[PDB]
């Protein structure tokens, strides 16, 4: 349950 | 530093370098997030769960015959100060294991059975490739190998991180 994703990173 | 010198045994960003990881648990932790020429990374950021142990191994990789293989990883994470309101015990590494074995079908690798090369930490090298990605990199080596082959592995006990790839090579006589 990613709290942030990188691809910048967002929610 | 030219492919001449060095014989590649593992390029996660090649046509069959993406196939064969394994993440335990399988959803959850670490997953695959595409990134584009499209990348697949593999990314686990469970900043606010509590006890975390995210698990991801390759597929066999064959040493070929070196006695010595170098271990290029290209990431990027947030520092826990990036990241208001997450645990305690909010991270910003992770480890990096190896497993040797003669089989090229093993179906379980424990964590017991897997030897840490070194925390892998965002430090001061990096490299940069519409936009333009500044991603850390490190490289670590181990040997003398003996077996056939062996198994990598990634861990993450409660970080926010981005394996943007990984490339396992070694060194020419
Ligand atoms: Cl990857």
């Amino acid at each position: 349950x990613p709290y942030l994703v990188y691809r910048e990173w967002s929610p | 530093g030219s492919h001449m010198n060095e014989v590649t045994l593992l390029d996660s960003r090649s046509v069959q370098g993406e196939l064969g990881w394994i993440a335990s648990p399988l959803e959850g932790g670490w997953e695959e997030v595409s990134i584009m020429t499209p990348i697949r990374t593999y990314q686990v950021c469970n900043v606010m769960e509590p006890s975390q142990n995210n698990w991801l191994r390759t597929d066999w990789i064959t040493r070929e015959g070196a006695q010595r293989v170098y271990i290029e990883i290209k990431f990027t994470l947030r520092d826990c100060n990036s990241l208001p309101g997450v645990m305690g015990t909010c991270k910003e590494t992770f480890n990096l294991y190896y497993y040797e074995s003669d089989n090229d079908k093993e179906r379980f690798i424990r964590e017991n059975q897997f030897v840490k090369i070194d925390t892998i930490a965002a430090d001061e090298s990096f490299t940069q490739v519409d936009r333009i990605m500044k991603l850390n990199t490190e490289i670590r080596d181990v040997g003398p190998l003996s077996k056939k082959g062996f198994y990598l592995a990634f861990q993450d006990v409660g970080a926010c991180i981005a394996l943007v790839s990984v490339r396992v090579f070694y060194k020419k006589a």
